[PDB]
């Protein structure tokens, strides 16, 4: 039952510094057998660095030169991962992958941690605003959730009663540094007339809770 | 392990390994052991007791055929670790040891090798007879030697020879004591001089004796002696030449016989002094003593 | 070698090496016993001791170690480690230390007509009383006394080693001499019992001489 | 660095038939010792990395037997016997021979269905919108299969190109289809001076390119 | 774990190597619920001798033994008595570390300890009570038989208190740890360096006084006594270096 | 009670202490090396050995020693005796005289999880090269090599406990001083097997003799017969004494040196500061 517990999530302005751990239980784990993978949005693993037992000291990518230090506690079962100087694509979540008995050489994943959100920005807690994408035998309407941060935020179609056929889209990261997304529902083009439609918005950071009608 | 665990039981127990049996195809032929001998450190050489007490790294080499492998075929394992109680042993012990002390100290682990060689290097602390010789003492130097054989197999069931190295693709023998430049802190009293490697062969005995070959490490040692200088000498000798001034003293001073009798007194301490540091022998009297 | 294996298990199937060999009831054991002076280390006047390196030359037949050579590949002899074979349980009996058994095991030798020879190291030191009247211009009489510990006369018998020489055996090129003591006299006999119980003793004797130098030159 | 590939991008699998992907390096994986150090990983939607297979052939503990994986140097594949419905993430081949260790860009894993072609609805930009200042069009794909699908967005039938961001779905636990949409951002004054938005889709179940458009 | 240790001989206490040697015998007794039975199942048997190897134990060490030596001598039978209850009773030498305190010596006296603990286990584990005698009070010492006793020639046991310690049983230290500490207070008995030093030596260094009683002349021999007096004290300082600790 | 036997029977059914206890035979065993001193039993200075009791703290994870503690009614630790297992083979590389590896086979803490943790006692007799130069008022650098016998870096690695030994236990000294000390990890690979490292931690003691000893017994005495030298020059010729108090002096630094000699180290690398200084006494008289 051993089980890599990180860090929570962070929020973190340009040119600070991260420090994310990776305590084991359940297992007895040494000073090597460390390996970080951080995971961009929309992106592949990519590996940061690590501690094997051939070179005995943390070696890594040259994209982290500089800035990266890994660390593993023997003592305390504990391994740890600073970034300095972070940048605006240094927001990923970051993995921990780790053995209890390391390889000479190279380097297994058999136990990995649920991963660290590190955001790198330098916006500040804003609210959406929330648009109607109104209808034009199905019809379709949604609700433009725009310009908000930080995530998450939670949609609704009048107060949860309306579940058939939404769809809330992964909200993407705009030039600006906020995001936005849209929720979308499919309904007969027949009940247009006769039923309301209602996405209920919610974004706790901005206590914003908006009730949007969408309609012709 | 999947891998050592599964060639360990193919090694030992699918084929049944006796190591009681000499790895030979026929009992007429017999198993080559290499033989090297490192030297730790100089201990110490008891004059009295006539002991010389060494730590020594021992290098055995010999090939077991059985314990062959394809490492290929096990996970590319190319050496393996095993206790020495688990396999065949050429065992080789001091022979001219004076306590009893005839085998190695710490029985490490053997390391054998694909290819059917088998690595040993046991370190041993010894205690070995060295006749002394007093005749130029505190200037003399001493001829010590470690007599390795086999006295549970002879001539006919192992062949002793000396390790061999190499240099540029040319094999040599290393007919001397191995001494690493850096581990190796010299004896507070004793410089080494010759650390000669033999291999000694008794044409007169029979092969089936175990008196047939051995090994012999030899050490000629040369004392430091300047401890002996500083503390014995020099004042035994200045307190000695001390009795030639009674000459010059005038008798009416009524104080000659007197200096003379203390200068007897003091040198029947020195030889009080003396007698306690060397043994008892005949073969010859010291220079001290002299 | 295979066939040796086979020659072994064959050998040591049934066999029990506490049981003393003797076919029938009454039959005893001849062993002979010899001896190889390596080194007379010491004669500890103090103490009362002196202390030897030696080798043991024993002799003896088990008839259960006998086998046909011509049925096992032509093996006329075989190299055993002792404790797998009955050995007799011969000591020196005037030990002064409290060790009676040898410094090292090893293995015996035994022919294909069941004989077996066994030749073990052996650090001793015995009891000597020291005759001091003339110390240092000196010499000792100083014996090692060889029985078994446990065997009466009427299992295990004892004959002096030999193959007419009952002497201790000096090997002139690998003798370390002794720079106190010289060698005189070095015979030994075989001690019958007094007239069961009753036990056979063979005694080697050391009769050695002191070489006063040291005493002459500081005295 | 050692480059790593892997084909196909996207293996669609049918719960209970074999399934096998393929990676390859531009450099031979070969340790001294004759260990192909080449790691296979999958990550489960919203879970972390697992490791399936290590050392081109080897599976780690705890990896189910349908699992398999084999190669020589260069060329290396991973098999299932099975595939079932627990199976399916992204599939991620790592060289573990030469610092830095290198992932490849990932292999996608989802369950077959029938071709199904998007239904194409677009939305103008509302009133309430542009009384801020912007204006966003967003064109929508629903309820299709494959995931491979091209939005180009025509405004007075002029392509536009760096002003538009796309968000997919997961594919749906029930139908197996996935959702897709497409939002144009322009400022208002831009969106006042042309006439026609359209948004032109293609995808392997329509038998032609279709467009949905509206005038201001 | 109920701990008593009878002491049976003080054999010496080496100032040089700061060793003190003694025969000793511990009295273990504890409860065994696996090895309980009934007088009346057995055809009255109230005790059994078996072999110490085949029971559990709690593998009491003296932990500041010099020599290496941990062990007890002589591995006796345990006594498996009806109810579970065993008892263990090996005889032992022990040569503990006495750091000898030299200020006023011939005429000191030393304080030396014997420390026993389990090599194994924890406080929690095993713990040790001292054990009652019949009259029930605590036996909180060594135990000494009077009858038995031969005093040592040099060294009188005057105190020996025994305590039982624990431990590192704080969340940062983490398990705790127990052990049973007795104090042997030791008076040296100065007679033979009485008799055969100091009061020697005190005579031949009060001699230098007859010197001022001599005549000042060639005949008066006054810097032959002092100067003698020295080389005695010299041959003295010879034969104290022998004795003295280090 | 009958959890840990059922425990100890599952855990040893196909145990094998030979092999490294690893998943993988490619896997690395990490042991942490902890040193304890326990007491400074001696300095040699003829032989040059320093003798010390020590606790080898070792710690390591045997792979199929591991249990779930809800299968064994909640056991997560158990001891176990030491000679059943796979241990590592430490051996004090410069030992002098004594035992090269450990010989007391304690038992071993097993966690739930694999941990092993090892404590046996030892008595280390190590080489220790004695500099005289300065004595008795001494300062000696000896250390303690410690490394896995047969095995490599590449397949047992060390590393040290703690930056410094553990000196918390340390019973007080009546002859020296331990000013400082420190273990350090070295790595040293060689050309012919450029992927086999050779590892040992050595622990060193920096140690200053406590010279009151010999301040009394040696140089007192010496101090005292060289003043005593000087004053038969004061001492009139007719007393007929002259002679008396010089060889009388000289008689005394002779007896002197049968103190000297026992106490001074019998050893040829330096002449001892004392010995200078007795010397100097003998030559001036
Ligand atoms: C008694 O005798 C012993 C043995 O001779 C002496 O011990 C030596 O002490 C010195 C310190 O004074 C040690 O030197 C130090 O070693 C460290 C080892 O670091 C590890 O990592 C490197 C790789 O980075 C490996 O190569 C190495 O093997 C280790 O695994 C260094 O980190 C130390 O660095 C210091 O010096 C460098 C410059 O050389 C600086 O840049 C650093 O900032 C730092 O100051 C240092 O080099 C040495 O290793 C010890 N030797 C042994 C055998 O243990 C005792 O000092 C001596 N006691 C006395 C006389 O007081
Ligand atoms: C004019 C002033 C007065 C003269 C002084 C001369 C002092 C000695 C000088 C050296 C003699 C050496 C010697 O050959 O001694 C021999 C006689 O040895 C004896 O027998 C001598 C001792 C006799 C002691 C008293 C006996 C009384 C009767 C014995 O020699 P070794 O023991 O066979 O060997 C010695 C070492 N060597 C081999 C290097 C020679
Ligand atoms: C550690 C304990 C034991 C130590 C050893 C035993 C104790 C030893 C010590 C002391 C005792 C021995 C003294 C012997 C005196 C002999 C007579 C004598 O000389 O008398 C004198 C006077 O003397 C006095 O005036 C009285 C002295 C009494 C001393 C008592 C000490 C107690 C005569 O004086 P004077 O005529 O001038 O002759 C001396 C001339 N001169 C001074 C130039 C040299
Ligand atoms: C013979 O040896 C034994 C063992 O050494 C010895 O018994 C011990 O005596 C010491 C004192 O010499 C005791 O220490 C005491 O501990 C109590 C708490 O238990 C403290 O209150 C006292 O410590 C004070 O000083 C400390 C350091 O300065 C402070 O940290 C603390 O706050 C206090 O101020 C205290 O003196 C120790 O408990 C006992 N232990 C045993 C084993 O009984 C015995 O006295 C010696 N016999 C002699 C010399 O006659
Ligand atoms: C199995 O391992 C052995 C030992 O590492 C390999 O032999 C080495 O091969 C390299 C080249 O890859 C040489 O540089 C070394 O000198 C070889 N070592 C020795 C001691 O021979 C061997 O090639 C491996 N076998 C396979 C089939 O991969
Ligand atoms: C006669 C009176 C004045 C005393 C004279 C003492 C002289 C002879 C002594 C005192 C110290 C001695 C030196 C001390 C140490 C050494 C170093 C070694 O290489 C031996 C000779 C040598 C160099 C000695 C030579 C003799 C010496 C110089
Ligand atoms: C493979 O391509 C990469 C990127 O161009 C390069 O860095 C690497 O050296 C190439 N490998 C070989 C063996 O050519
Ligand atoms: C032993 O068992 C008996 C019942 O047979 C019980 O009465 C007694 O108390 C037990 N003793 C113990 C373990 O205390």
């Amino acid at each position: 039952q051993v089980q890599l517990v990180q860090s929570g999530a962070e929020m973190k302005k340009p040119g600070s510094s991260v420090k994310v751990s990776c305590k084991a239980s359940g297992g007895s784990f040494g000073s090597y057998g460390i390996d970080w993978v951080r995971q961009a949005p929309g992106q592949g693993l990519e590996w940061m660095g690590g501690i094997m037992p051939k070179f005995d000291a943390p070696k890594y990518a040259e994209k982290f030169q500089g800035r990266l230090t890994i660390t593993a506690d023997r003592a305390t079962n504990t391994a740890y991962m600073e970034l300095s100087s972070l940048r605006f694509e240094d927001t990923a979540i970051y993995y921990c992958a780790r053995d209890e008995q390391p390889f000479y050489d190279s380097w297994r994943g058999l136990y990995w941690g649920q991963g660290t959100l590190v955001t790198v920005s330098s916006a500040s807690t804003k609210g959406p605003s929330v648009f109607p994408l109104a209808p034009s035998g199905t019809a379709a309407l949604g609700c433009l959730v725009k310009d908000y941060f930080p995530e998450p935020v939670t949609v609704s179609w009048n107060s949860g009663a309306l579940t058939s056929g939404v769809h809330t889209f992964p909200a993407v990261l705009q030039s600006s540094g906020l995001y936005s997304l849209s929720s979308v529902v499919t309904v007969p083009s027949s009940s247009l007339g006769t039923q309301t439609y209602i996405c209920n918005v919610n974004h706790k950071p901005s206590n914003t809770k908006v009730d949007k009608k969408v309609e012709p | 392990l999947n891998e050592e665990e599964r060639l360990i039981r193919h090694l030992f127990q699918e084929k049944g390994y006796n190591k009681e049996l000499r790895p030979v195809a026929h009992k007429e032929e017999s198993v080559d052991v290499a033989l090297a001998l490192t030297l730790s450190n100089l201990i110490s050489l008891k004059e009295v007791e006539e002991t010389l007490t060494t730590n020594v790294w021992i290098e055995h080499g010999w090939t077991d055929n059985r314990l062959k492998w394809n490492a290929e075929e096990f996970g590319n394992i190319s050496v393996l670790r095993l206790p020495p109680d688990m396999v065949w042993l050429p065992e080789i012990v001091l022979e001219n040891n004076n306590d009893g002390s005839f085998q190695i100290s710490y029985s490490c682990n053997v390391l054998v090798y694909h290819y059917g060689f088998v690595y040993w290097l046991p370190p041993a602390i010894f205690r070995s007879s060295c006749p002394i010789s007093v005749t130029y003492f505190p200037f003399d130097w001493q001829n010590c030697s470690l007599k390795f054989s086999s006295l549970k197999y002879t001539a006919k069931e192992i062949t002793l020879s000396l390790k061999q190295d190499a240099k540029e693709n040319r094999t040599y023998p290393v007919e001397w004591i191995i001494i690493d430049p850096e581990g190796f802190t010299e004896n507070g009293e004793w410089e080494i001089v010759h650390r000669p490697a033999r291999v000694n062969v008794d044409p007169r005995a029979p092969l089936d004796s175990p008196s047939r070959q051995d090994i012999t490490f030899y050490l000629i040692i040369r004392r430091k002696p300047l401890f002996y200088i500083i503390n014995i000498l020099v004042p035994c000798v200045l307190i000695s030449f001390m009795v030639n001034l009674v000459f010059y003293l005038p008798a009416d001073s009524g104080e000659k016989t007197s200096v003379a009798i203390s200068v007897l007194l003091a040198q029947s301490v020195f030889l009080l002094l003396i007698s306690k540091r060397l043994p008892a022998t005949s073969m010859a009297i010291p220079l001290i003593g002299k | 070698s295979e066939a040796e294996g086979r020659l072994r298990e064959k050998l040591f199937s049934g066999y029990d090496s506490s049981v003393r060999p003797a076919r029938e009831v009454g039959d005893r054991v001849r062993v002979s016993v010899g001896l190889i002076l390596a080194q007379l280390i010491s004669l500890n006047e103090k103490d009362e001791e002196m202390s030897t390196k030696v080798y043991l030359d024993l002799e003896w037949t088990d008839y259960r170690l006998s086998w046909d050579p011509a049925e096992h590949d032509g093996i006329d002899s075989l190299r055993i480690t002792a404790e797998s074979v009955w050995l007799p349980d011969v000591v020196l009996l005037n030990n002064n230390d409290g060790n009676f058994d040898v410094a090292l095991d090893i293995s015996v030798v035994v022919s294909s007509d069941g004989s077996v020879r066994w030749q073990p190291p052996g650090i001793y030191r015995s009891s000597c009383s020291i005759q001091v009247t003339y110390f240092p211009f000196d010499w000792q009489n100083c014996t090692m006394v060889f029985s078994s510990y446990s065997y009466d006369s009427s299992e295990v018998s004892l004959q002096t080693g030999l193959g007419g020489h009952q002497e201790i055996h000096i090997h002139e090129g690998t003798f370390i001499e002794n720079g106190q003591w010289e060698i005189i006299h070095k015979p030994s006999r075989l001690i019958q019992p007094p007239g069961e119980g009753q036990r056979q003793e063979v005694i080697f004797y050391l009769i050695i001489r002191r070489k006063p130098l040291f005493y002459l030159v500081n005295v | 660095d050692i480059v790593m590939t892997q084909s196909p991008l996207s293996l669609p699998v049918t719960p209970g038939e074999p399934a096998s992907i393929s990676c390859r390096s531009n450099q031979s994986l070969l340790h001294t010792k004759g260990y192909k150090y080449l790691n296979w990983y999958l990550q489960r939607p919203g879970q972390s990395p697992q490791v399936l297979i290590y050392f081109a052939s080897n599976r780690a503990p705890g990896v189910p037997d349908r699992f398999s994986g084999s190669g020589s140097g260069t060329d290396f594949t991973l098999k299932i016997s099975r595939v079932e419905a627990e199976d399916v993430g992204v599939y991620y081949c790592m060289q573990g021979l030469q610092i830095p260790f290198t992932f490849g860009p990932g292999t996608k894993v989802d369950i077959k269905r029938t071709v199904a072609a998007p239904s194409v609805f677009i939305f103008p930009p509302s009133d309430e919108q542009l009384k801020s200042g912007t204006a966003s069009v967003v064109c929508l794909l629903n309820n299709f299969y494959p995931r491979e699908a091209k939005v180009q967005w025509k405004v007075d039938n002029a392509l536009q190109s760096g002003n538009s961001q796309e968000s997919v779905t997961e594919q749906d636990s029930k139908d197996s289809t996935y959702s897709l949409s497409s939002t144009l951002t322009l400022s208002k004054a831009d969106y006042e001076k042309h006439k026609v938005y359209a948004c032109e889709v293609t995808h392997q179940g329509l038998s032609s390119p279709v467009t949905k458009s509206f005038n201001r | 774990i109920s701990l008593k240790v009878t002491l049976t001989n003080l054999i010496s206490l080496n100032e040089k190597e700061e060793t003190l040697t003694t025969s000793v015998w511990i009295g273990i007794d504890w409860q065994d619920y696996r090895l309980n039975y009934s007088k009346d199942d057995f055809g009255g048997i109230e005790t059994l001798r078996v072999p110490s190897e085949l029971v559990w134990l709690p593998e009491i060490v003296l932990e500041n033994n010099i020599d290496g030596q941990f062990g007890v001598a002589y591995d006796a039978n345990v006594l498996v008595y009806e109810g579970g209850s065993v008892t263990w009773l090996p005889p032992a030498i022990y040569r503990s570390v006495c750091a000898v305190e030299v200020t006023y010596f011939p005429f000191d006296w030393q304080n030396c300890s014997l420390i026993f603990r389990s090599q194994t286990y924890n406080a929690e584990e095993v713990e040790f009570t001292f054990a009652v005698d019949n009259d029930g009070k605590t036996i909180n010492k060594i135990d000494i038989d009077t009858e038995a006793y031969t005093e040592n020639g040099e060294w009188a046991i005057d105190f020996c208190p025994g305590v039982i310690r624990r431990h590192h049983g704080g969340a940062t230290d983490g398990p705790g740890e127990t052990d049973v500490i007795y104090s042997l207070i030791i008076r040296r008995k100065p007679l033979f360096y009485v008799i055969n030093i100091i009061v020697p030596c005190v005579l031949i260094s009060g001699l230098v006084l007859l010197a001022y009683f001599l005549p000042a002349q060639a005949g008066g021999q006054k810097c032959t006594v002092s100067i003698n007096v020295l080389l005695a004290q010299t041959v003295f300082l010879f034969l104290i270096a022998q004795k003295i600790p280090e | 009670s009958e959890h840990e036997t059922r425990l100890v029977a599952k855990l040893f059914k196909d145990y094998s202490s030979v092999v490294r206890p690893v998943e993988d035979h490619r896997q690395v065993v990490e042991v942490t090396v902890g040193l304890q001193l326990i007491q400074l039993i001696n300095v040699d200075e003829v032989n040059q050995i320093v003798t010390t009791n020590v606790r080898l703290k070792q710690q390591w994870v045997d792979y199929n020693l591991k249990w779930n503690p809800d299968d064994y009614g909640g056991v997560k630790k158990i001891h176990i005796p030491s000679e059943k297992i796979w241990r590592p083979d430490l051996v004090l590389y410069n030992n002098a005289d004594g035992d090269f590896a450990i010989v007391k086979f304690t038992k071993v803490l097993l966690q739930y999880t694999g941990h092993i943790t090892w404590t046996p006692p030892a008595i280390f007799k190590s080489y220790c090269e004695i500099i005289v130069t300065h004595f008795p008022f001494d300062e000696q650098n000896c250390s303690m090599k410690l490394g896995t016998w047969t095995y490599d870096g590449s397949v047992v690695a060390i590393n040290p406990e703690s930056d410094q030994p553990d000196l918390s236990n340390f019973m007080e000294s009546g002859e020296w001083v331990i000013k400082e000390s420190r273990g350090w990890k070295h790595s040293v690979t060689y050309s012919c097997c450029p992927d086999t490292p050779y590892l040992d931690i050595t622990y060193h003691f920096v140690m200053q003799r406590l010279p009151l000893y010999f301040i009394v017994n040696v140089i007192i005495p010496c101090l005292l017969f060289s003043f005593l030298t000087g004053l038969v020059f004061y001492l009139p010729t007719d007393s007929g004494e002259k002679m008396t108090l010089s060889i009388s002096v000289l008689l005394s630094l002779t007896v002197f040196l049968l103190v000297i000699v026992e106490l001074i180290p019998s050893t040829s690398s330096a002449v001892p500061l004392i010995g200078k200084y007795m010397l100097f006494t003998m030559v001036f008289v």
